[PDB]
């Protein structure tokens, strides 16, 4: 979430913040500082982990196309999860 | 070694081609700050053009020099029909830019200017 | 105020068969004698030798040593070192 | 130093010049080559204006993108002026009218805005400040324009000693009051070019042996108001005007001058020629001294 | 800035070996130059720049005012460091042994250790390896 | 109707390049090495010819990659040598070159993977 | 098959015995006859063969080669002789077009042939423009495309994309100014030739 910065401006989704001593603040000065609320980093956070009862599990992010290519994960390691590298899901082999 | 030439056989016969371009420059030159109101002098205007002419001295060609020949006469074709303006003329002076420092030290101190 | 001497030359060449004929007779004993001083062997490919040398507040003598014999060299050697 | 301030570049419209100006007086005349000598280098640029946005649309041009900030402001209203001096490491001061208005008069407009914009720079804690004057700027004036600019200066000076004030002559160029204000219709005096003058202001902008001093930028000939004016007359109302018109300029004795920043005159005998063909529908004039 | 920087009196920045056209020598005899990928950061410059402004400066004004200019004086030096990727052979051994047999000097009894015995102390060896936070990485995963 | 001049050729005053990017400039012809991430070799077959690189700074307003360099991605394609010193030498630019290292005939025997005496024996198959 | 082109052999045909023809009758002035896969006939020739050339394949009965469809120039910086010229030429007696070639340098200018067709009055001053190469007999040969005070022949290999000035407005002198070339965005040089050879009919040897 956006966290205010000693200066006062908004942090972004990836730590940008001009230095309290940085003449590039001026652009701001009668206007605002466009920012995204929504991180995905803890949007994503906020979903639960999936179950499977198979070794290895095929995503696709939702419909077979406007998801993401096919990919298939393995959860053999029961010590941690099995992580999509496109959609960030995590599953569990139960 | 041996090459075709271009309407020239010598430096003398390309020299001479050369003087008479000067002489049609240096003598429209004052037409033009007439015509279109440049502020500059016919004096600026002629060592401007004596400047353009020496630039190019140490050329040996004939044909080297034929072309740059053909090239000053297009632009004074260019000049005297008023199809450039003043802006096109005025682009000789670079009225609007600080040169390159000629030192060293004046290079080091700002840039990387080698 | 001598400070350094370089000789730069060559091999199989002739212009550097005088200055290899020096190297190998009286290289031990200058340096013996005048243990302190640098004395700088450069050789390369295809030039033609020289002896740099360099005194106390920046300059420096050079002498062609081209098609010139273990004497002669001998001879500018301790020329330049007088 | 900032890295956002290190001058990259080759010195051009999109380079970094490492110059940050809070610039007031830029809707004016002077400060129309002043943004341009300073954006033309590759220089941040904070504009306050209390003018329509009209009549700011000739400058949103003359520098890089990005590089020109306009904002609003009111003289009268403090903390419109925080706003435009922080983030800043120079400040330039152009402001003066030739006339009085209601609400306001040659004390304020040369005393006492001045006074709170050097002070708000100091406290921003910005690291030069430029204010501009005049030549003849002096408390014995039969003009009370010029009491005024010398009762500012020391009042500036009070609050930034390390300020720099520049006692530029009668200028001449386009929209200009002074070669105009003659064609409409016992002096000697020395005028001088806003090219050379925005020249001046600009370098000391960086120049380091600037601070703290004066400089009387006066052109390289002089003339008698009588020659002057029928020079205008041959190549073509107010009471302090016409007081400041009837004063001949002085010879300021070993101040530092316009060759001292790195300007050269530019004598007005080659740019009269484009400043008045505008007004029609010849031989030089005689320079001397007293 | 590592050692040396902190007890100083007067810093010039400097350009690193991404950052000027510049001579190397290896163990060989190979003479090597770079090639400027990367022009140094805000008002760092080249060395050899560098000294000649402030030769220029102090009233001694050198002769080199290009990177060629320099590479002939180099070549007048030692004329091997301008013939790039190609070694130099040489053949007076026999004199330098003659003249080293001649220097009275006896060894000592401690052994002669390497100062790199594990991989641990081949990170960190200079000051771009001390500011890595990659090699640190390294070092503590091997510890 | 033939004439003879033997002097070096030159057209810098025809190239219209000026002299700041004519004499302040450095050349480099070569081979570009191999991608040692593939083991293609079709790009290690023609001479190219670059130029030094120079200031490449940050815009205050994106960050963008500015220059003022107009040759920075000239970049010339030859299939000699011989070619690209001869343009180079016209046009006027002080060049530096490089030679094509190519690799060496190597001996490869699938059979010394099993010696029985050797080093080279290897222990996974 | 349905995603290869066709191929007819009858133009082949033709056209190689178009070539001999052509290249019987000038022995002189020829060089480098050739027929493409994509049955297309180019003939090479020397810079003292063009009017020659073109005069015969206007007006010879069997060839009628009548309208200029295009004249062109390519810069191939890596031969003597490096810019080659091109002309596109159409016949409708016999439904039929052809390509003539020849080459030029710098300092080794070509024939105008403004006398056989009239079209090229400005191809050739467009050719002159953009790879600098000087025709003879042009009655004007200018500037056509590029500005009134443009020095440089910007279609060569070696001019920069960018180029080397840039043009805006300044208000002290109030006129559009040049300058050099200060981007906000360097061009980005996008290195894309794969290192597999892709096709053998074309491997040089080494
Ligand atoms: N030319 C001369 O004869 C000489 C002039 N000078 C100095 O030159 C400077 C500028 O000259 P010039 O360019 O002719 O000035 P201009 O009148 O051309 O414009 C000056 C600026 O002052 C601003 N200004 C004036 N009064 C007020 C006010 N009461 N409240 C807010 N803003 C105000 C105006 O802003 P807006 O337009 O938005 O109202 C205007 O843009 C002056 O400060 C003068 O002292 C010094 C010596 C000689
Ligand atoms: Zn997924």
């Amino acid at each position: 979430g956006v966290q205010v910065s000693p200066s006062g401006e908004k942090i972004t989704h990836t730590g940008q913040v001009y230095d309290e001593k940085d003449y590039r603040r001026v652009r701001f000065v009668d206007r605002q500082k466009e920012v995204n609320e929504n991180f995905a980093i803890d949007l994503i956070a906020q979903q639960p982990v999936n179950e499977v009862e198979h070794r290895i599990i095929a995503c696709d992010g939702g419909g077979g196309a406007l998801g993401h290519p096919k990919v298939y994960i393995n959860l053999d390691k029961e010590t941690k999860t099995g992580t999509c590298g496109y959609c960030g899901l995590q599953f569990k082999q139960h | 070694t041996s090459v075709k030439p271009i309407f020239s056989r010598d430096l003398n016969e390309a020299k001479r081609r050369v003087r008479e371009l000067y002489r049609a420059w240096y003598r429209e030159v004052p037409n033009t700050v007439h015509l279109m109101q440049l502020d500059i002098t016919v004096k600026q205007g002629r060592d401007k053009v004596r400047e353009m002419f020496m630039k190019n001295a140490h050329v040996t060609d004939p044909r080297v020099v034929d072309l740059l020949v053909i090239k000053g006469k297009m632009e004074l074709q260019e000049t005297i029909k008023v199809w450039k303006q003043r802006t096109h003329v005025m682009r000789f002076f670079h009225e609007t830019e600080t040169p390159r420092p000629k030192d060293f030290l004046s290079k080091f101190y700002m840039g990387h200017d080698p | 105020g001598l400070r350094e001497i370089r000789v730069h030359l060559c091999q199989r060449s002739p212009g550097s068969q005088g200055v290899r004929d020096f190297i190998v007779q009286r290289y031990v004993e200058l340096k013996k004698a005048h243990p302190n001083l640098p004395i700088l062997i450069r050789e390369c490919s295809e030039v033609q030798p020289k002896l740099w040398a360099r005194y106390a507040f920046g300059q420096e003598k050079t002498v062609s040593l081209n098609n010139l014999s273990a004497d002669e060299v001998t001879r500018a050697m301790q020329n330049v070192l007088s | 130093l900032h890295h956002a301030v290190i001058p990259h570049g080759k010195g051009g419209r999109s380079s970094v010049s490492g110059v940050v100006a809070t610039v007031f007086g830029a809707t004016g005349f002077l400060g129309r080559y002043v943004v341009n000598h300073l954006g033309r280098m590759g220089s941040q640029v904070i504009i306050p204006y209390r003018c329509d946005v009209y009549d700011i649309m000739h400058l949103r041009l003359m520098g890089d993108l990005g590089q020109l900030t306009f904002l609003e402001w009111d003289a009268r209203d403090k903390d419109s002026i925080r706003k435009a001096v922080q983030h800043s490491n120079v400040v330039i001061n152009l402001i003066g009218r030739e006339w009085e208005t209601r609400n306001f008069d040659f004390e304020d407009v040369f005393v006492n805005i001045p006074r709170a914009i050097a002070q708000a720079s100091k406290e921003a804690g910005v690291e030069r400040f430029i204010h501009v004057s005049h030549l003849n700027a002096s408390m014995k004036s039969s003009s009370k324009s010029l009491r005024s600019k010398a009762v500012g200066e020391k009042e500036v000076r009070s609050v930034f000693p390390e300020a720099i004030i520049i006692r530029p002559s009668d200028i001449f160029g386009r929209e200009d009051r002074f070669l105009n204000h003659f064609a409409n219709y016992k002096t000697v005096k020395q005028p001088v070019y806003v090219a050379d003058v925005s020249k001046g202001i600009v370098n000391a902008t960086k120049d380091p042996d600037a601070v703290g001093k004066t400089f009387a930028f006066t052109g390289p000939n002089r003339y008698l108001l009588f020659h002057l004016v029928k020079y205008i007359f041959g190549m073509t109302t107010t009471k302090d005007k016409v007081e400041r018109i009837h004063i001949s300029d002085v010879m300021p004795t070993d101040l530092p001058g316009l060759e001292d920043l790195g300007v050269q005159p530019t004598p007005l005998e080659l740019k009269s020629i484009e400043v008045l063909r505008r007004h029609r529908t010849t031989k030089p004039a005689k320079t001397v001294n007293y | 800035g590592d050692v040396g920087a902190p007890m100083a009196d007067v810093i010039l920045p400097g350009a690193a070996y991404t950052e000027k056209s510049a001579t190397y020598v290896n163990t060989e005899g190979r003479a090597q130059q770079t090639k400027v990928a990367v022009t140094p950061p805000g008002l760092a410059r080249e060395d050899w720049k560098i000294i000649r402004a402030l030769s220029e400066i102090a009233g001694i004004t050198l002769p080199y005012d290009t990177l060629d200019q320099v590479r002939n004086r180099l070549e007048e030096v030692s004329p091997n460091l301008v013939r790039y990727d190609d070694i130099e052979e040489t053949n007076y051994f026999q004199q330098a042994s003659e003249l080293a047999k001649l220097v009275n000097q006896e060894v000592l009894a401690d052994p002669l250790v390497p100062p790199q015995l594990t991989i641990k102390d081949f990170y960190m060896t200079d000051s771009i390896s001390r500011a890595s936070q990659t090699m640190a990485k390294c070092v503590k995963a091997v510890t | 109707q033939l004439i003879t001049v033997d002097e070096k050729l030159d057209i810098t005053t025809l190239t219209g390049v000026p002299e700041e990017h004519i004499k302040t400039r450095k050349v480099r012809i070569f081979v570009p090495a191999r991608n040692n991430m593939q083991s293609g070799v079709n790009n290690t077959k023609k001479w190219k010819m670059e130029f030094d690189t120079r200031e490449r700074w940050e815009n205050p307003l994106m960050g963008w990659a500015s220059t003022a360099d107009p040759l920075s991605n000239m970049v010339l394609t030859f299939s000699a040598k011989e070619d690209a010193i001869a343009f180079a030498e016209k046009n006027g630019w002080s060049y530096d070159v490089e030679e094509k290292k190519v690799p060496k005939p190597k001996s490869k025997s699938y059979g010394a993977n099993f010696s029985w005496n050797k080093r080279t024996r290897v222990s996974t198959k | 098959r349905p995603t290869v082109r066709p191929r007819s052999d009858v133009t082949h045909k033709q056209l190689s015995a178009f070539g001999e023809y052509v290249a019987e009758i000038l022995p002189k002035y020829v060089q480098q006859v050739q027929v493409s896969c994509l049955d297309e006939l180019e003939i090479c020739i020397h810079p003292d063969g063009v009017i020659p050339t073109l005069t015969f394949l206007r007006d010879h009965t069997n060839a009628q080669f009548k309208s200029l469809a295009d004249l062109t120039a390519v810069d191939v910086p890596t031969r003597q002789n490096r810019f080659e010229i091109v002309y596109n030429l159409l016949s409708l007696r016999f439904n039929s077009r052809i390509r003539v070639k020849t080459y030029a340098d710098e300092l080794t200018p070509i024939d105008s042939i403004v006398s056989v067709h009239i079209a090229a009055n400005w191809y050739e001053r467009e050719v002159w423009d953009m790879f600098g190469v000087f025709f003879f007999n042009h009655p004007d040969l200018r500037r056509i495309l590029t500005d009134y005070g443009f020095e440089g022949h910007p279609f060569r290999k070696d001019f920069p994309l960018t180029g080397y000035v840039e043009l805006r407005y300044d208000d002290e002198v109030k006129r559009v100014v040049a300058e050099p070339v200060e981007l906000a965005q360097e061009f980005r040089k996008f290195d894309l030739n794969s290192p597999w050879e892709a096709f053998p009919a074309y491997r040089q040897p080494p």
